[PDB]
RNA sequence: UACCGUACUGCAAACCGACUCAGGUGGGCUAGUAUAUAUACUCAGGCCAUAGAAUCAACCAUGUUAAAGGAACUCGGCAAAAU
């Protein structure tokens, strides 16, 4: 068994866990959020464009 | 199957004997085009030679032959 | 129109035997000079197909018209005598006899007195010659003896298959066998048969 | 209505980015695309009949859900494997094209060979009576 | 790891010996097809060998040469052109029918090169020698092959005037059959 | 017809090297077929050939070559 | 009768493994000898680009054959051969 690959990429899955709804849903996923703004991140989650 | 320490650059010289080229003691002038080459090999236009003028042969001539062309 | 030497000289080249092209005769102790090829071409001389078909085809016939079992002494005399014209050796006939026999168009049949067991191939075999080429070799009786025991055992593999969790026949998908090239193609053949 | 030195895969079409069309796509990367022509009613590839545009199939559909009245157990299944049965299909009329070509091209070869070597020959006879003949004389 | 040169045989060419005869049959018969083809020292080596047992079979005329041409050589345009050209024109040469010149290394590998091409044609590059060189009967070669059992073996026109008298007759021409 | 395309990407190498890379704005492709405007319709302005001979043509045809690599040279 | 997808790749040099990585990656369609999707050769189709060039090193890997013997080898017939 070679490791190694354990990201096995899905965009259904990809949106369902790190997306903005999901951290809106809980209130530390809510902090979690407002640090990442007070950081100053560019991109706030791993599902948004424009 | 390790080096113990780093190789000098006197040592390094000494070592790289083998890697030199001896220079050739005959070349194969052409006096027109100056091209150089061995003097087993062609070296004219039909081998690679751009500056060939065709005065590298001095005589070539064939007249005459027969046969039957296969067509 | 057709005539050829053997290089041996004394008969007729058969289309499939080395032929002598030299306009004159000339003997091999003369020409031992000479190069080879100016006597006779190596090659088939790209007239050979022809003169094979039609020289299956006057054997056929002269089988068609006799309708009796008639072995290969006889059928080369039979060609040989309706107009040294064609089939110029016994060897050349029964080359075209077993060839005939092989693409099912004729058949054998034992030699009554000279059996020598009629698989060695020295044996003297009858010719019927049946009237349409058949779909297989064999006697057509021994034909549908072998086809109803494949079809008896297709039945018992079928049965037996369906014990296990099975189909009785394998299910296979229908497919599409028509396209431009074939609806073209009948363009052409009707065209062609029209004129 | 079509180029066919394009289709075959030897010259270059309209639109050379796409280099493998599905059903449609066929109509616009044909380098003898003329806009002012009408469109077919079902615009298909090529490699099919004459007669498979300007033919719906959806009558298939319907036929074969009318008469079996146990096909409408799971609709959309078999709608699905009607749709299947469609790309088989346009499958199908390329493999039956593509093997049509090629069977035509080995005889075709196989003619030009013989015809090839029966000038070789009869050129050859030609020179070697011809040697004989200036022996003669 | 078998010795093949150093001890008279085929060269192995870097490839298996089925790709080997392969390779040569196509290279015989591009030499033929075109009389002079460039390749590295090894191949054009193998090749002057193996030219040399392909032409002679050609110059045999036979059925049996032509069977087995037939799978040696692959165009069947230049079996006609074997058989027939290249036999009458080498019909008296003992052998040495293709010279080797080498023409220096190639861009790719730098291996060494050479053009190998058919001798006595239109368009070779050294003149060739007489397969066959007229004998003085009145030098000591001549009385050497009198004494010691050797044929005149002298240089001869493609149908020599001892046929003349046969091909002459009109009884001796059968028709045509 | 309407085909919706993504912005080219754009590379702007900066005097520090960095890739600055951009992106233009989507656009929508439209195919608009026309029509004649009224008793002009004379300006569609379109001998035969067998179709089994386009075929066996463009079968007997030379195939296309290979696409050439970027660094080779023919 | 609108909107979104439609290029290319998809047992792979374009996905997951830092790589042009010998690894991992789902479903479907298929011709003949022929008979099973196994096996040998082949159809349609595809491929012979990513180091090349010769040659007899030793040695290493993988195999073929071997006289007379035959587990005597070895911790152990392990490995090969054999059915
Ligand atoms: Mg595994
Ligand atoms: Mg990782
Ligand atoms: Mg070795
Ligand atoms: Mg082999
Ligand atoms: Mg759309
Ligand atoms: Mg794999
Ligand atoms: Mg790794
Ligand atoms: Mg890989
Ligand atoms: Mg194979
Ligand atoms: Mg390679
Ligand atoms: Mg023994
Ligand atoms: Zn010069």
């Amino acid at each position: 068994g070679n490791r190694g690959n354990t990201y096995q990429p899905s965009r259904r899955k990809r949106v369902n866990r790190h997306g903005l709804e999901k951290r809106l849903s809980t209130p530390q996923g809510r902090e979690v959020l407002l640090r990442r703004l007070r950081k100053g991140r560019w991109r706030i989650t791993v599902d948004s464009f424009r | 199957a390790t080096p113990k320490k780093k190789l000098s650059l006197h040592r390094r010289g000494n070592r790289r004997v083998w890697y030199w080229l001896k220079r050739k003691t005959e070349v194969a002038k052409c006096s027109y085009c100056g091209a150089l080459s061995g003097r087993n090999q062609m070296f004219s236009g039909a081998a690679g030679n751009s500056a060939c003028t065709g005065q590298c042969v001095e005589q070539a001539p064939t007249p005459p032959a027969s046969s039957y062309p296969a067509e | 129109e057709q005539r050829h030497l053997y290089l041996d000289g004394t008969r007729t080249a058969d289309p499939g035997e080395p032929r002598y092209t030299a306009p004159y005769w000339v003997p091999p102790s003369a020409r031992a000079g000479i190069p080879n090829i100016l006597f006779s071409e190596p090659w088939p001389s790209h007239e050979e197909p022809q003169l094979r078909r039609q020289h299956a085809a006057m054997c056929l016939e002269a089988l068609k018209r006799a309708d009796r079992p008639l072995t290969a002494e006889q059928v080369h005399e039979a060609v040989n005598s309706t107009a040294k014209p064609v089939l110029s050796t016994l060897a050349y006939t029964k080359k075209l006899l077993e060839h005939l026999r092989r693409t099912r168009f004729v058949y054998g049949r034992k030699n009554p007195d000279s059996m020598l067991s009629p698989g060695h191939p020295d044996h003297p075999r009858l010719y019927e010659a049946l009237p349409f080429q058949a779909a297989r070799y064999g006697k057509p009786e021994t034909l549908a003896a072998a086809d109803e025991a494949a079809r008896a055992a297709a039945i018992a593999k079928a049965q037996k298959r369906l014990r296990n969790g099975k189909a009785p026949y394998p299910q296979h998908r229908r497919r599409a066998r028509f396209s431009i090239w074939q609806h073209e193609l009948a363009q052409e053949a009707l065209r062609e048969l029209q004129a | 209505k079509w180029d066919w030195k394009w289709v075959l895969g030897k010259a270059s079409g309209r639109k050379p980015a796409i280099t493998r069309p599905r059903r449609h796509q066929w109509h616009y990367c044909n380098p003898e695309y003329d806009p002012a022509a009408p469109l077919p009613e079902v615009l298909r590839s090529p490699f099919g009949p004459p007669g498979a545009e300007r033919s719906h199939d959806w009558a298939t559909y319907a036929r074969h859900l009318q008469l079996q009245p146990e096909n409408r157990r799971d609709l959309k299944r078999y709608r699905a494997r009607f749709v299947r049965f469609m790309q088989l299909r346009e499958l199908d009329w390329r493999e039956a094209f593509q093997r049509g070509v090629a069977e035509d091209s080995r005889v075709s070869n196989k003619v030009a060979r013989a015809k090839a070597e029966a000038q070789r020959q009869d050129a050859w006879s030609d020179y070697k009576q011809a040697m004989w003949q200036r022996a003669q004389l | 790891a078998r010795v093949r040169v150093r001890l008279g045989d085929w060269n192995r060419l870097n490839r298996k010996w089925q790709h080997r005869v392969s390779m040569m049959k196509t290279m015989v018969t591009q030499l033929l097809e075109k009389e002079r083809i460039r390749t590295t020292l090894a191949k054009a080596k193998t090749l002057q060998r193996y030219a040399d047992k392909v032409i002679t079979l050609g110059k045999q005329g036979t059925r049996e040469a032509w069977s087995e041409a037939r799978g040696i050589v692959r165009t069947d345009r230049e079996l006609h052109k074997l058989f027939t050209q290249v036999a009458l024109r080498y019909r008296e040469r003992p052998g040495g029918f293709t010279r080797l010149v080498r023409a220096g290394w190639r861009e790719r590998d730098a291996a060494p090169v050479a053009f190998v091409e058919l001798v006595d044609r239109p368009g070779e590059l050294r003149p060739a020698n007489p397969a066959l060189q007229r004998p003085n009967p009145l030098s000591v070669q001549a009385w050497i092959r009198q004494q010691l059992g050797q044929p005149a073996r002298e240089p001869s026109p493609l149908l020599p005037p001892s046929v003349q008298q046969y091909l002459r007759e009109e009884n001796r021409i059968q028709q045509g059959r | 017809s309407t085909i919706n395309y993504l912005g080219r990407r754009r590379l702007a190498i900066s005097r520090n090297g960095k890739r600055l890379w951009w992106r233009e704005d989507d656009w929508k492709k439209a195919y608009v077929i026309f029509r004649p405007p009224a008793g002009q319709e004379h300006l569609l302005t379109r001998q035969q050939r067998p179709v089994i001979e386009q075929i066996r043509e463009a079968a007997r045809a030379p195939r296309l070559p290979p696409r050439p690599y970027p660094w080779e040279r023919r």
